[PDB]
RNA sequence: CUAUAUUCUUUG
RNA sequence: AUUUAAAUAAUAUUUUAAAAUUUAUUGAAAAAUAAAUAUAGUAAGAUUAUUUUAGUAAAUAUUUAUUUUUCUUUGUA
């Protein structure tokens, strides 16, 4: 349906516009590393599997 | 109730031949939602006089400028 | 912009009472609201925590993060204390306070 | 509701067998008593 | 649901989101073809006409046939009902 | 329990051992005795200028308006604000000036901070709604999950007919009332709310919680936040050269990392932002106190095999700044490039705010 | 009175009593009598001329009461007889609001002869 | 004991240490921990359940006497209805001499809707009317 | 079309006619707040349009060289959103530089009936207050705007001077030798 | 207080000085020393501790114990219960009866 | 229902009720060292009997006749006299009250003597009232200014102002007031609960004392025709006023109708911090006093001030990862040395 | 309800009181709340504000 | 309610 | 078109129970098995936290409003 597919990447930074409902206060010393990996992975999984379906 | 002694003051219950009973007569005196103003003629307005004195002070030499007071406006 | 729900910061997980809210989160079905509370006559366990919410920073081994007592894995040797002491683990030697000269003086707890 | 359960599960020493061993049964005899003596103290001592 | 239950350990069923009704729903037109709303913010009336009127018209008289073609707000009850 | 209940007051022998610990324990002397601890106020975190330094030229008082400060002194080089400062509302209406720091921890050229950023005066409310939505934004919303009636599988048929038992009257009892069963309206994350906050809320907290900061004097302005190499033993050279306490049991560094004042980046700098994996307190923040809108896209039911939870769909991400993790981290060291881009950010915002009569005059100002 | 009917009670509450065992004092006007015929099965009634009155408390015959009554202040318990609880409560509250601003105009006045000082004052001094 | 309320905080900002300090506007009591029962009060949870009847009835959840008129209902719209959004010159003549709009120049919707003195909620077909209310030159 | 200063299509089929306008003197100063905000507008477009990849994980890192935007939706992004920021921005700039052209006009035909002094003066928008918003220290005897209404050098007074002491046995510590008042516990 | 003497002897108080619950610290600081000076011959010991127990305690002349739960309790509260310690010789409860009027 | 208080009616128990302490003047300081400063530049007594004589006394003179005031003062002033010992704070009090007593009869030598007595007795006195020695030196400004030395009654009265702002607590008398109107949980009915108003005229009689004072003094200034004077007195009084009004301060709570919790009571009236004390005793300003060897925590420098204890093996930081599997633990190997090099010295 | 306010807000409501005698006041950080005041009111806080110079 | 009455008036 | 306000958000709505119905299978010359949340104020039963602070259409309950005149008194909306 209609989830804002323009809005993916309109954030200035790579974690914005993406929704986060999985997550805590407190985040440590890698939870924190996860997050970071997170969210730019959440941004490269989908830019290179919208690369690969129309290549 | 229907009783004759509905929204009567004590001293009223001799007159039986006006009873208060009914809802608007419990309306207009707990003075509710149709009457919140009730009697809307009531004393303190005179549509007769508009509470203006009618007296003339017109007269025509200021001498006798008081002559016509105590003319009475019924008969008293 | 209606100010967020206070009933549901995250403190508060109530027993399914008659009131509530669509938004108030009340625990699992058949789970009591206080961990150390099996019975309505159970205590609170003394130097035991329950780590619970958000990750602990730092986790004594004697107490609890989604685990059991486990005592053999919880407390290596129960001869030794172990308290947090400038942000580390430190462990101590167990003392038992004994009443002597009416003073209470600590005596060696193992022994 | 409160019923009292909390303070008078401490008294139940001062009743005799099948109230002081199991605890509903104590806690009636003990409500029981206490509301009565107060409704008599009240009117009628 | 407990740690032992066979009930929830073989799959059954899974409950969605349910969805909403309609956000106007009980704006209702038979009262919107009968009534219309006049007011003042705070104060406002449901206004209506009256039926007595496509049975019998002849031989009541024109004054009680005329009380008919007033605008009438309704009674609060229903007014607070609907 | 309660103060006016009657269990309140139990245990009227036993709560003390009645002998004194003959390490710890002291008899009170008198008037002239100073205690350990006391004051006579309701102080919940007891902490004096030892256990949570502050850095700024004064210590807060009463007579302080704010402990910075409120002249540029003719000793220091004194830099003057990015964009010209305005005095909206709130705005503390007196001049705010604060030091910046070097990486060696002497003190640099002193810099202007904008009243309308730092010096918006904290009430209590604001920062209430700020942290309020942080912490029930901060749940793990997947985890609120539970059985329901319809969930159970058991047979849908009645397990004993009701007429002649003296057996309750009972069919399909996959219910609630049951030790195997599952309640009628169960908590599950596709009905937990998720609250919506709008941006000019946001943007008011956070500059009250900042200019919390600056009167309590944990306010920290730091020419870059740069470090040697990207190791963590090199971040704690730099922590332990300049003081910062990052120790879980202390009080913690608030990085809002901005490069510096010639050259501000968004982005974190990549050598300090690898390194600033510790396991003590700290945390590294973007440089922005303002949000972008919340969207819902459903807003009524429309979408029903969004998990998710019912409300904005945008949720503010962690690393921004907030009302709750400055109340836990006490230093708040900010780069002059987020200053900078604080203030950028700002300047239409305060201009829009201003009465009709002052912004007409604001062109002719420059 | 709960014996009796409402009509009986509004006149025992006329004449100011509420409950059995109370005893009040009020005037020998026509009307006061009006009200104690009605409740006298209820009601045990005495009398005192004002001489006597006069002398039931240490009071110097040269002295009436209409001016013992212009001496005693209004702001007696109970003053007033205002018509419904709510009335009441804004009465008191009335009673706290003119206190509030009796020193608020005592501050005040303070302000406006300061400044009427100065003003003279730098009047005074520039001239 | 005394937890800081929100007058001690202003005067003192010191003393606010922690996260608890932070309570929300006083108007909030709390959750709602009763029972609102139809005809007696608000009752107790816990209490008694001997009057509700009406409140359990309504947990679990005249118009043709008066005539219809006008077959499409009276204030009905319908496609092409030409119902406008009022835009009162006082609004306007504010707004200019205000300082938002130029006088120098023909005035449009645009300008009104970019000069943010008309919401985009008001904006609909078709766009507006101007009503001189209270405004005599 | 509108949106410029001169008019809609619409009134020049209609043939009204706008062209003798009186001239005033309006500083525009919505607008260059506006322009502002829109001129920061376009240039955000600009860079999220070119955000490229840099990924400092090594399971994420084989992406590095690639746009962040797929190049289909990095075209439909400088059409929709991009370009036409532009025009906003460029709609801005003519609204205000049209008059300067007028206000040009405007200060000639005051300095020519007044003379630069009384001119000038005319043309200042300086309200009474103004100290209020812009130099504050100027204003502190007029009236009290402060957030610390007990901090006001007119209200100073009220807040109390305690007499403190630093302590070398305490380890620093400053400390209010004022005595305290005893306080009322019973009835 | 009996023929002259206090039958109160020593005050128990503990106290954490640095963890939380302010009003044992508020105790000390501004009621205690307007009930030392009032009552010098009761002993009160002070008793620092992590996980303190926030009960007052006073212990008589017969050796006996008495103690108040002061919990999250104002500093006012505190002081009064203190005075109620040493208003008591602690040695019964008799109800107050008429047949207990007279001792 | 309404009450009509006709029968016997007990009055309520109420926060106002409280036993209010006296303002004490400190130990180290002496009245009369400070008029040098200002120089610079028990038997049995029927108390009850005389007590109530005594109010008969200022029944008296409140109402306007003195003479007989003055003998009631005389046989009261001779019970107290005999009852109390050397500078007894009634004693002087009520000699306060007979030079008062004095002053409007006429004998003016008499009252001055009496009033220098009391200043006298006022100086001998260990911790004399606070109320009291403003009370006394009032009564000989307005002795002083009967007499006609205006310029010395100023001076009075100047030096009750400047008494007064050095030792005085103006907050501590409304500290349990300040907080009463949370007590409301009724809006349209009994709403003058949230409202309820205490004068500062009553609760201190040190206030209304040096608010006369000033009063008085601004009108010999007017008269004798000082106006820096009467500016300075003006302003020493409305900072007086403000002052007062400023600890009266507070902001609404709840303000409409809240239904039952009726336990809420034991948060609204409590020892309310008084805004003089909040900004006298603040955090940072007046320090608390923390000791490390009670306390498991230290600053870095100071590590090892902590409560000490028996043999001590520090093991880790207490990464809550250390109980799951040997990856987690491949990771977070090497933390624990990188901390020790943060804390060293 | 005012809002605006920016200062010692309790002299304010002093003078407030005096305008508005019978109706109840409520002081809040942000705010000044007059009850049982319709637009009359409203059209006196504005006379009197203007009046006052602001 | 549906049909017949189609101007200010009229049926079942 | 004489002619005054406004805090723009919706997502929820007790609880356990019939005789029934409907769908799809198996078996014998309607029964069993498997799916549903049918309805149940004259069928019913439960519904979780004391020390309390205003009364009894019309009534009662929640929020809230009016200082309308006398010798005293009065919950009216």
């Amino acid at each position: 349906g209609f989830t804002m597919k323009y809005k993916k990447g309109t954030g200035l930074w790579d974690e914005d516009h993406v929704n986060d409902y999985k997550t805590n206060r407190y985040l440590s010393a890698r939870a924190t590393m996860r997050w970071y990996q997170e969210m730019e992975r959440h941004q490269t999984r989908n830019s290179l599997n919208a690369r690969r379906a129309t290549q | 109730a229907r009783s004759p002694l509905a929204n009567k003051s004590p001293d009223e219950y001799g007159n039986t031949w006006d009873p208060r009973t009914g809802v608007e007569w419990y309306h207009r005196l707990r003075r509710r939602g149709a009457y919140r103003h009730w009697p809307w003629a009531r004393w303190n307005d005179d549509p007769v006089r508009q509470h203006q004195e009618l007296s003339c002070r017109r007269t025509f030499s200021a001498a006798v400028t008081g002559a016509n007071e105590g003319v009475p406006l019924w008969n008293y | 912009p209606r100010p967020a729900p206070r009933f549901a910061m995250g403190h508060m997980l109530p027993h399914r009472s008659n009131v509530g809210s669509q938004f108030l989160h009340t625990q699992r079905h058949g789970s009591r609201s206080t961990w150390y509370k099996k019975h309505y006559f159970s205590l609170r366990p003394f130097a035991i925590q329950r780590h619970h919410g958000t990750t602990p920073r730092i986790l004594l081994d004697r107490s609890l993060w989604k685990s059991l007592w486990i005592t053999k894995l919880q407390l290596p040797d129960i001869n030794r204390w172990e308290r947090v002491v400038n942000s580390r683990r430190v462990t101590e030697d167990r003392y038992a306070f004994v009443e002597e000269e009416g003073v209470m003086h600590k005596v060696n707890w193992g022994l | 509701h409160y019923r009292a359960k909390l303070e008078l599960d401490r008294i139940r020493s001062m009743l005799r067998g099948r109230a002081r061993l199991e605890r509903k049964v104590g806690l009636k005899r003990l409500f029981f008593l206490m509301r009565t003596q107060t409704r008599y103290r009240v009117e009628q001592q | 649901p407990k740690m032992g239950c066979e009930e929830i350990t073989r799959k059954a069923r899974r409950v969605q989101l349910q969805p909403t009704e309609y956000l106007a729903q009980h704006r209702m037109q038979v009262w919107q073809l009968r009534f219309k709303e006049m007011g003042p913010p705070f104060s406002r009336v449901w206004v209506a006409l009256g039926g007595k009127m496509r049975r019998r018209r002849v031989g009541r008289q024109v004054d009680v046939k005329d009380m008919r073609y007033y605008w009438r707000p309704i009674e609060p009850q229903y007014q607070r009902l609907y | 329990s309660s103060i006016f209940s009657p269990r309140y007051d139990w245990r009227t022998s036993g709560v003390h051992d009645i002998a004194p610990r003959d390490e710890g324990d002291f008899l009170y002397q008198g008037p002239q005795h100073v205690l350990p601890g006391a004051h006579p106020l309701p102080l919940h975190h007891p902490h004096n200028t030892i256990t949570r330094p502050v850095i700024s030229p004064y210590i807060p008082s009463p007579q302080r308006s704010h402990p910075y400060f409120t002249a540029p002194l003719p000793e220091l080089p004194h830099f003057s604000t990015t964009k010209p400062i305005v005095y909206t509302y709130g705005t503390m209406k007196e001049r705010i000036i604060a030091p910046v720091f070097n990486l060696k921890n002497e003190v640099i050229y002193t810099r202007e901070l904008d009243p309308f950023i730092f010096g918006m005066y904290p009430e209590v409310e604001e920062l209430s709604k700020n942290l309020t939505y942080w912490m029930v934004r901060c749940q793990n919303f997947a985890s609120k999950w539970d059985y329901e009636t319809r969930e159970i599988w058991r047979k849908a048929k009645k397990n004993w007919p009701n007429t002649g038992m003296g057996m309750p009257r009972v069919g399909n009892r996959k219910n609630h009332l049951y030790t195997w069963g599952g309640r009628t309206k169960p908590s599950k994350p596709w009905n937990m709310l998720m609250p919506t906050m709008d941006v000019k809320t946001w943007s008011k907290s956070n500059r009250m919680m900042l200019t919390l900061k600056m009167l309590q004097g944990r306010l920290q302005v730091v020419d870059r936040l740069t470090l040697e190499e990207p190791t963590q033993e090199c971040y704690l050279e730099l922590c332990r050269n300049m003081s910062w306490d990052v120790r879980h049991t202390g009080g913690g560094v608030l990085f809002m990392d901005g490069g510096s004042r010639i050259t501000p980046s968004s982005e974190f700098d990549r050598a300090f932002f690898f390194g600033s994996f510790f396991n003590g307190r700290n945390k590294i923040v973007r440089p922005t106190v303002l949000c972008d809108e919340q969207y819902d896209y459903n807003k009524t039911a429309a979408k029903q095999r969004m998990k998710g939870p019912k409300g904005a769909k945008n949720p503010i991400p962690i690393n921004r700044f907030n009302a709750y993790d400055a109340m836990k981290h006490d230093r708040l060291v900010i780069t002059e490039g987020a200053l900078m881009q604080l203030e950028d950010e700002l300047y239409e915002h305060k201009l829009q705010i201003l009465p009709p009569h002052i912004r007409n005059q604001l062109p002719e100002y420059g | 009175p709960f014996k009796h009917s409402w009509e009986v009670n509004r006149m025992l509450r006329e004449l100011r009593l509420e409950f059995k065992g109370q005893t009040t004092i009020v005037p020998d006007i026509p009307q006061v009598r009006k009200r104690i015929w009605r409740v006298r099965h209820i009601v045990k009634v005495d009398v005192l001329d004002l001489d006597e009155a006069k002398a039931l408390i240490g009071v110097p015959e040269h002295i009436s009461f209409t001016d013992l009554a212009s001496q005693l202040p209004p702001s007696f318990g109970r003053v007033k007889a205002v018509p419904s609880p709510v009335i009441r409560s804004k009465m008191n509250f009335m009673k706290l609001r003119r206190m509030r601003l009796r020193d608020v105009l005592h501050r005040d006045a303070l302000e406006l002869r300061l400044l009427e000082l100065k003003r003279s004052a730098m009047k005074n001094a520039e001239q | 004991q005394h937890k800081w309320n929100h007058w001690d905080q202003y005067l003192n900002p010191q003393i606010t240490q922690s996260i608890k300090d932070l309570t929300p506007t006083p108007e909030y009591v709390g959750m709602r921990c009763g029972h609102n029962m139809i005809k007696m009060g608000w009752m107790k949870i816990g209490g008694s359940w001997k009057y509700s009847r009406g409140y359990n009835d309504r947990r679990r959840v005249r118009f043709m006497l008066a005539p219809r008129v006008s077959a499409g209902g009276p204030r009905n719209r319908y496609e092409g209805k030409l119902v406008f959004s009022p835009l009162r010159l006082s609004k306007l003549l504010w707004a200019i001499d205000t300082g938002r709009i130029n006088p120098n120049e023909v005035i449009t919707l645009y300008h009104l809707r970019q000069a943010n003195v008309v919401g985009e909620r008001e904006i609909v077909w078709p766009g507006f009317v101007l009503i001189s209310n209270g405004v005599r030159r | 079309s509108g949106a410029f200063g001169c008019g809609s299509y619409r009134s020049v089929v209609a043939g009204t006619q706008n062209v003798p306008r009186r001239m005033t003197f309006y500083p525009s100063a919505y607008e260059l707040i506006q322009l502002h905000k829109a001129h920061r507008e376009v240039i955000r477009h600009f860079y999220v349009r070119d955000k490229i990849f840099d990924n400092k994980f090594p399971g994420n890192a084989l992406a590095n060289g690639l746009f962040k935007f797929v190049p289909n939706r990095r075209e439909n992004y400088h059409m929709r959103e991009l370009m036409e920021s532009i025009r906003r921005r460029s709609i801005w700039m003519h609204r205000i530089k049209q008059q300067r052209e007028i206000n040009a006009k405007v200060v000639e035909n005051m300095e020519v009936k007044y003379g630069k002094k009384a001119a000038a003066s005319m043309l200042c928008f300086t309200t009474p207050d103004s100290n209020a918003y812009f130099a504050p220290h100027r204003y502190q005897d007029v009236a009290n705007s402060w957030p610390n209404y007990w901090q006001h050098p007119s209200v100073n007074h009220v807040v109390p001077k305690p007499r403190w002491r630093r302590h070398r046995e305490l380890g620093g510590i400053t400390r209010v030798e004022d005595p305290f008042a005893v306080q009322a516990s019973d009835y | 207080s009996r023929n002259g003497e206090l039958c109160l002897k020593k005050v128990i108080i503990s106290y954490c000085p640095s963890n939380g619950a302010p009003n044992t610290r508020q105790f000390l600081a501004t009621h205690l020393p307007h009930f030392h000076a009032k009552y010098p011959s009761v002993s009160i010991d002070l008793r620092p501790r992590l996980w303190p127990e926030m009960a007052i305690t006073g212990v008589y002349r017969d050796g006996s114990e008495r103690s108040y739960n002061t919990k999250n309790l104002s500093p006012m509260g505190i002081f009064l219960r203190l005075n109620n310690l040493v208003s008591t010789a602690n040695d019964y409860d008799q109800p107050f009866c008429a047949s207990h009027l007279h001792f | 229902v309404t009450r009509l208080y006709t029968s016997y009616y007990t009055g309520v128990l109420y926060p106002n009720q409280l036993v209010q302490p006296k303002q004490r003047l400190p130990a180290d300081v002496s009245v009369s060292a400070i008029l040098q400063k200002r120089s610079e530049p028990r038997p049995y007594v029927p108390l009850g009997e005389v007590a109530k004589l005594e109010l008969q006394g200022d029944y008296y003179m409140e109402g306007g006749m003195f003479q007989e005031a003055l003998e009631h003062y005389g046989v009261v002033a001779k019970a107290y006299n005999y009852a109390y010992p050397e500078n007894h704070a009634q004693r002087i009090g009520i000699r306060i009250k007979l030079s008062a007593a004095f002053r409007q009869t006429g004998r003016l030598e008499s009252s001055l003597a009496n009033i220098e007595e009391v200043l006298r007795m006022l100086d001998a006195s260990t911790r004399p009232s606070l109320e009291l020695i403003c009370e006394a030196l009032l009564e000989l400004g307005i002795t002083r200014e009967a007499l006609g030395m205006k310029r010395e009654a100023t001076e009075a009265y100047e030096e009750a102002l400047e008494v007064v702002n050095s030792f005085h607590n103006w907050g501590e008398s409304h500290r349990m007031l300040r907080l009463l109107p949370r007590l409301g949980r009724r809006f349209n009915y009994n709403f003058e609960e949230k409202f309820v108003y205490f004068s500062p005229f009553d609760y201190d009689r040190t206030f209304a004392l040096v608010d006369q004072c000033l009063e008085r003094a601004e009108t010999i200034f007017n008269e004798i025709g000082d106006v820096e004077g009467a500016i300075r007195v003006l302003q020493q009084r409305k900072e007086m006023i403000d002052k007062k009004f400023f600890n009266m301060r507070d902001f609404a709570g709840r303000i409409h109708t809240m239904r039952g919790h009726w336990k809420r009571r034991a948060q609204h009236l409590t020892n309310a911090p008084t805004p003089d004390e909040l900004l006298r005793y603040s955090p940072t300003i007046h320090q608390v006093h923390r000791d490390f060897k009670y306390e498991l925590t230290a600053p870095i420098g100071r590590e090892k001030e902590v409560m000490p204890g028996v043999n001590r093996l520090v093991l880790d930081m207490g990464n809550p990862y250390r109980r799951r599997g040997r990856l987690s633990n491949k990771m977070l190997k090497d933390a624990d040395h990188k901390f020790a090099n943060y804390v060293r010295q | 309800r005012i809002q605006q306010v920016e200062g010692d807000m309790f002299r304010f409501e002093e003078e407030l009181l005096k305008i508005f005698p019978t109706k109840k006041i409520f002081v809040r950080s942000h705010s000044i709340y007059v009850y049982n005041v319709a637009l009359d009111g409203r059209m006196v806080l504005h006379h009197w504000l203007l009046g006052l110079g602001f």
